[PDB]
């Protein structure tokens, strides 16, 4: 009927408020499939958003050395960094400082109240500090981008050229941290299975699991825009020109579906189309010799199931033959 | 015989041609292998067991 | 309203019996039982789902319980048809109130060749490959950076 | 028919009298579903009460496993056909070769 | 829809009266058309029983109790 | 720039011959390729508006499990056949076709009696072989426009419509499209890179345009995702 169904969304789980699982009920025998795959790579990939891209350090140029005052090696401040959940104005790109000691461990709350960005997560432990003398900062430098970026391609802009600011850390774009989407059978009160989508998902806090999966719909709805039908339903408008008669008329007189015999003495009458029947009575018909009740009996039939009548008066004849 | 056979065609000498899913749509790494082979249906039906 | 009346409804195979059958099917497990029983595990209990088809779909793992091959083996499947004996099978036959054999204390529920050759593999690493010696944050990343 | 043959399967095809063979070879004179009329070559043909050959296809019948067995005709109008070739296929069978 | 029932054998002494506690219960409950004690979930009464005794709010002792207070009360109500 | 990226379009709609076509579709900014690559190769095999045959009737056959003599194939070889073919209906979504012929010779689809809005998009797939002289076959062919695939038996809803004997059911696996491949390359643009250019290439029955149906699963996605577009706590 050239109709499919739409879901009915029964279970919206917002347990811990950044881990959410979602149901879709129901699809089509396929359509689960599909529209897991195209949502998990889409955000997976094609997300953009805003994470840590730049770190800066006093004079710490190799990550293969160890700074004092810290428990960890820079390893474990890099991990840290790429788990830092910070939103951004329309801004494409900026810098953040920390030039912060003490003894206590340092987390995210001590970055400077840049009131263009805000942390999802200020208490987030940046790295546990050690309790005397800690005399070490560093900065950050946050962008926004599509996806997740690792550290192949930065090797290029290190080749390009090497200011102090040339360092390396991986950037995850994608504010969603994990995507799964699963399928089950759905029962419809006749169809027995179609796919039930339950998709679970985990971001960095920046934005609802919620707000992503609509996100993603709204870049998936303007990928797909170039070719929607060109309209809701591509022909909001009706109209209607045919001819005064049916082009039955002009088909020769075989394709009545008549006896050979009855065909053959029909067309010996010069009667080779339909239209040159219509217009005329039997009582010529039964003069033309070996015309008898079969054949009469046929083609009136015919005309009767056709809906015709034998004998009608029509001047617009024979157009255009 | 059964590479040379192959190698007539433009199938793969190795007999073995990449596959791609059709629900998430990737490739499938280690290239499997697909031919066609003669298979029967016994006279063992679900119909007349249950 | 009586039993005419339901039994012409139940033939007729309307779509008001199905939300039923499921309803009465919700928590009602059944018995299933493989045609040769060495031990006490070729009877099972298991709450059954609605399949489409002619034949019963059953756990991939429990069939190593049964040593029941998947070349046409027939199984047998049976009902409670009482509180008491649909408590006891809750209880006590369920698959996962068995899961150490009679015989040895290891566990029957010991992984197949699939799952383990897909394990195997997921575990088996090679010298280089892509993404090698970079660094992940957790396991969610990975799984991310993996698909 | 099965791709990876052994060669044995015309025989196991042409022994078996569960295919239409041609008793006397000659050329096809009326094909039908049913029936086929074969003409005799006049030298195989019979010195008196000359005449053709005709085969009644098995149609759709029970066979002894509640089996449907059925011969299709796989010959043209006209056809040359020599003494034992077939003439109709019946179950499980392919232009003469066994395809279970 | 239980799937592990390890709880309760550690509560009650084995299964075999548990069971018989469970199906006393469900009897009281399902033909006898009392009203439990714990939330249900559009589900039979064989689980609303079995999580009944995976609590702790009812046992052998306590329906021992129950019925005994409830002939009292019936008695009563008698005279 | 980074954000609100630009859309797709169509650019080729090149048909390699009647049934095989390619389209292509450019640009796409990076993942999306293999995305709408997958998503419309599962949209396009999973259903399309299919124009086959649901049931036939002839008058000298009773059961399709018999003989009528005079044809050389079987009747369920003819299903089969008429099975195989595809017409395309424009005005109307069910109609009645007749099949009427006679005389010895490969009896063909271009023998029918075609009318205005049905149109065979290929004459040359044979039906029947006509080996018998005074052998005239007629018969009716019911079609009726769906989506996706019914068998034969599950399409039953009473028992008064099969009835007539003649009613020979078929299962209607209506399927414009055979098999959809799809990859993915560089696309042109004035000074960017990783820009990718999607090609579909479409081995179809030719009733169904490629356009149409790339236009068709599009509007069955877009349906399908604003389903959840503004998806909320809703009943
Ligand atoms: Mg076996």
């Amino acid at each position: 009927v050239t109709e499919f169904l739409k879901p009915r969304l029964v279970d919206i789980e917002q347990v811990s408020s950044t881990h959410a699982k979602v149901t879709l009920e129901p699809l089509e025998r396929g359509f689960g499939h599909t529209l897991g795959n195209a949502l998990r790579r889409i955000l997976l990939s094609s997300m953009p958003g805003c994470a840590v891209t730049e770190v800066e350090i006093d004079g710490v140029l190799h990550e293969y050395s160890t700074k004092e005052g810290v428990q960890e090696d820079i390893l474990e401040i890099l991990l840290n960094l790429k788990g830092l959940a910070v939103r951004v104005q329309g801004k494409d790109e900026v810098i953040l400082t920390l030039n912060k000691s003490g003894i206590g461990p340092v987390t995210a709350a001590d970055i400077t109240h840049d009131g263009d960005v805000e942390i999802v997560k200020p208490q987030h432990v940046i790295c546990h500090l050690t309790d005397e003398n800690a005399s070490i900062s560093m900065r950050i430098k946050v962008q926004r981008g599509r996806g997740y970026v690792p550290a192949s391609t930065r090797i290029h802009s290190e080749e390009d050229e090497r200011p102090i600011g040339r360092l390396l850390v991986d950037a995850c774009y994608s504010p969603v941290e994990r995507i799964a989407y699963n399928v089950e059978a759905a029962r419809v009160e006749q169809r027995t299975d179609l796919d039930k989508l339950v998709i679970e998902m985990e971001t960095n806090g920046t934005i609802d699991p919620e707000e992503a999966i609509r996100r993603a719909a709204t870049i998936l709805a303007e990928q797909l825009e170039a070719f929607v039908d060109l309209r809701d339903v591509r022909q909001p408008e009706v109209k209607e020109e045919k001819p005064e008669f049916d082009p039955i008329l002009l088909r020769p007189v075989d394709d009545l579906e008549l006896t050979v015999r009855s065909a053959n003495c029909l067309k010996a009458e010069a009667i080779h189309y339909i239209g040159d029947l219509v217009q005329r009575t039997e009582v010529e018909l039964l003069k033309t010799p070996n015309l008898g009740k079969k054949s009469l009996t046929e083609i009136k039939d015919v005309l009767a199931s056709r809906g015709l009548s034998l004998g009608m008066r029509l001047e617009n004849w024979p157009p255009a033959s | 015989e059964i590479k040379e056979l192959l190698k007539l065609g433009d199938l793969p000498t190795s007999g073995q041609i990449r596959l791609y899913d059709g629900r998430t749509g990737e490739q499938f790494e280690r290239p499997v292998t697909v031919g066609y082979m003669y298979m029967l249906k016994l006279n063992h039906l679900v119909d007349d067991k249950m | 309203t009586t039993i005419k009346a339901a039994k012409k409804m139940v033939e007729r195979e309307e779509a008001v019996v199905w939300d039923i059958l499921d309803e009465v099917i919700r928590e009602h497990p059944v018995l299933l039982n493989r045609a040769p029983t060495l031990h006490r595990l070729g009877i099972q209990a298991f709450e059954p789902v609605l399949i489409e088809g002619k034949a019963i779909q059953l756990h991939p793992l429990v069939c190593a319980a049964y040593n029941a091959d998947f070349d046409g083996d027939q199984m047998a499947v049976h009902v409670p048809l009482t509180l008491e004996a649909q408590l006891e099978a809750r209880a006590l036959m369920m698959s996962t109130n068995n899961i150490l054999s009679p015989a040895n204390g290891e566990p029957i529920i010991v992984p197949s060749q699939d799952v383990v050759l897909g394990l195997y593999y997921m575990t088996r690493d090679c010298v280089n490959a892509k993404g090698e010696g970079m660094v992940l944050t957790g396991p969610k990343e990975a799984e991310r950076l993996y698909r | 028919k099965p791709l990876v043959g052994t060669g044995m399967e015309r025989a196991v095809a042409v022994d078996s009298g569960v295919t239409a063979v041609a008793k006397r070879g000659g050329v096809v004179q009326y094909v039908d579903a049913s029936r086929i009329v074969i003409k005799v070559n006049e030298d195989e043909m019979y010195p008196g009460e000359a005449g053709i050959d005709i085969y009644n296809l098995t149609k759709y019948t029970r066979s002894n496993q509640n089996t449907c067995i059925n011969q299709m005709p796989c010959v043209s109008l006209g056809e040359p056909v020599e003494r034992g070739d077939v003439l109709a296929d019946g179950p499980s069978t392919d232009l003469g070769e066994l395809a279970l | 829809a239980r799937v592990t029932v390890q709880d309760a054998v550690e509560k009650i002494g084995n299964r075999f009266d548990l069971v018989l506690v469970a199906a006393r219960r469900a009897r009281q409950m399902q033909v006898g058309g009392k009203d439990p004690l714990v939330p249900e979930e559009n589900d039979k009464t064989t689980v609303i029983a079995l999580r009944e005794i995976e609590e702790g709010l009812i046992n052998n002792q306590i329906l021992d109790v129950r019925e005994r207070q409830e002939q009292q009360e019936q008695e009563a109500a008698e005279l």
